[PDB]
């Protein structure tokens, strides 16, 4: 029975979207992380006309952003540069960079630098490299 | 098209988003053939060092500037005239930049957009200047002032009225 | 050999290293002696992060009340150095609450000394105050008296002269070595005259709204000019705000104060008059009984 409850809420939700266009307020934002829980038919431009993709793939000038940010809340030491940061990372989204950033800072307490080595950030990076290897793909998809 | 859209921003007074795109453009160049590239390499290190001495942090010209390939290929003239005016700026004396301009005179005049943003690096450091001197003072003398900036006392006279 | 500067990066390359099988007591009395090692390298820096490795925490247990002892007292090089006055004034405190210290008659006495000089030598505004009590509450201070009457003129916002309190001073506190007897701490005792006259200049602001600057280059016993840059850097860091007029006229000491609250506080005086008769009123009844 319980169900048909959320079923309720669906369709109300639905009749009412459409009918909220042309109003001065903004329609509906909505977030979803996947959409294939959603119909496509039903839920459809017109409503919702700008649809907006986010990437992952990213650019070097793109994480060079996020990096800067990073960088600010406390001065990289001099070991080495602030562009050393930059070549490591390839191609990787932000919540890498900042789980990467998490890690190092904590190392760096226990030294007792308030400075963030790059020494850190290079073992941290290196690090969370697992995700499924290439030993069990490789006896049957290479 | 990378180069393109960090001379638009940079000009729109964004040094973040203006270094992101001339430092993409460098690394472009080096792993081109230096038919011409090396020569173009040197133009766009000016402009990576020039956002970073508008948002004055010094930390990151000396991170930018390296023994690999900046201070022996890429090292020119113009190259002298952003250090020397990044170590005067961040002293925080209008004296002393006035003084590296001097002989920098003509770096500032082939560079249209060096001598655009050192117009407005002029205006921007004597008001952090000027905000310091009128505190401590009511009805202190032009000459007095003229001496703590280091500029002319006509040249002081002038600016102010604009402030 | 004049290797001394490889010999002591070699000695604590080693012991940075965490190590367990090292007794506690053992572990912390060779990170004393890496700092000191420090010293005489003179990468103060370093010797600040070797002095952060162990806890003070831990020192306080009456095994380690030695190794306690020891610790702050390296802790007074390395702040002395780097001549942060008000740093050095917090670590002589620490050693003055050691037990061993306090209860020995001849063993507080260089040390409460110190506490003394080193109050002075830092900037006076608000925190000095609140440390400047819990000095003043202590009985074996005031078995002194060549270090209590420099505690205590400080302290008072009566008006002194520095050419005259420096000879009042001057075969005594100049002569305390590791205080201003030292060669390098000769220049600390220098520094004391900035002391004297930024503190007449903080009372001085408070009590005269206006004062003519002619008046207060004699009050300061300086010249005109050094007395322009000084009254500069008090307003900049802001414990008062100032007017000065330069033709020599007068400086006009004041934060000036807006005609909406000159006038909201005029509403109140008044209230206060009213509560005044009221009172009295009661007093009358009781008066007239009495008699």
């Amino acid at each position: 029975g319980s169900d048909r409850e959320v079923q309720r809420i669906l369709i109300e939700l639905l009749t009412q979207m459409d009918g909220f266009d042309q109003s001065t307020n903004v329609k509906v934002i909505m977030a979803t992380n996947r959409a294939d829980t959603l119909d496509p038919a039903l839920l459809r431009p017109g409503r919702l006309d700008r649809k907006i993709e986010f990437p992952s793939l990213r650019d070097r000038r793109e994480r060079r952003l996020i990096f800067g940010t990073i960088a600010s809340k406390m001065s990289l030491a001099p070991e080495a540069d602030l562009d050393s940061l930059i070549i490591r990372n390839d191609s990787l989204s932000g919540a890498v960079i900042a789980a990467i950033m998490q890690e190092a800072g904590l190392r760096a307490v226990r030294k007792n630098r308030y400075v963030i080595l790059q020494s850190d950030l290079e073992e941290a990076y290196a690090t969370q490299v697992k995700t499924d290897n290439t030993v069990d793909k490789f006896d049957f998809y290479k | 098209l990378d180069l393109m859209s960090g001379i638009l921003h940079c000009e729109d007074k964004d040094y973040k988003t203006a270094f992101s795109y001339f430092f993409e453009s460098f690394e472009s160049y080096h792993n081109l053939t230096t038919h011409n590239s090396y020569e173009k390499a040197c133009q766009v290190l000016k402009y990576m060092l020039l956002s970073k001495i508008m948002l004055n942090l010094i930390d990151d010209v000396k991170n930018i500037l390296n023994a690999k390939y900046t201070k022996e290929t890429y090292q020119s003239r113009g190259i002298d005239a952003m250090k020397a005016v990044a170590e005067a700026y961040n002293n925080r004396s209008l004296l002393d930049f006035n003084t590296a301009l001097k002989q920098y005179e003509k770096e500032l005049m082939g560079d249209e957009l060096t001598r655009s943003h050192f117009n407005a690096l002029y205006d921007t450091l004597l008001e952090s200047n000027l905000c310091k001197i009128i505190e401590p003072f009511e009805c202190v003398e032009i000459s007095h002032i003229s001496k703590i900036i280091g500029l002319d006392t006509q040249q002081v006279e002038g600016k102010l009225s604009q402030m | 050999e004049g290797k001394i500067d490889e010999a002591a990066d070699i000695l604590c390359e080693l012991q940075v290293e965490t190590y367990g099988s090292m007794e506690m007591s053992e572990k912390i009395q060779f990170i004393l002696e890496q700092m000191e090692l420090s010293i005489l390298k003179g990468d103060y820096s370093q010797a600040t992060v070797l002095s952060r490795k162990i806890l003070k925490k831990t020192f306080k247990n009456p095994k380690y009340e030695s190794l306690k002892l020891e610790y702050y007292n390296l802790l007074v090089k390395i702040s002395l150095h780097k001549r942060e006055y008000l740093e050095v004034a917090q670590y002589l405190q620490e050693i003055y609450q050691t037990d061993a210290i306090k209860s020995d008659e001849a063993k507080w006495k260089p040390v409460l000394s110190h506490i003394v000089y080193f109050l002075v030598l830092s900037p006076y505004g608000n925190l000095q105050n609140d440390l400047i009590h819990k000095i003043q509450n202590d009985n074996n201070l005031k078995k002194l008296e060549s270090q209590e009457s420099l505690v205590k003129l400080f302290t008072t916002n009566e008006l002194m002269r520095w050419p005259i309190v420096q000879k009042t001073y001057e075969p005594v506190l100049n002569e305390d070595d590791l205080a201003f007897g030292g060669e390098a701490n000769k220049h600390h005792w220098e520094d004391l005259q900035k002391r004297v006259i930024e503190h007449n200049l903080r009372v001085i602001s408070e009590y005269y709204s206006r004062i003519t600057l002619l008046r207060l280059n004699e009050l300061l016993d300086l010249t005109e000019s050094q007395t322009e840059t000084y009254i500069s850097d008090l307003v900049n860091q802001g414990i008062i705000y100032a007017k000065v007029n330069r033709p020599a006229k007068i400086v006009n000491f004041e934060k000036p104060k807006n005609s909406s609250q000159l006038l909201n506080e005029w509403s109140h005086n008044v209230d206060e008059l009213l509560e005044h008769i009221e009172t009295i009123g009661h007093l009358i009844t009781k008066e007239e009984i009495m008699h």
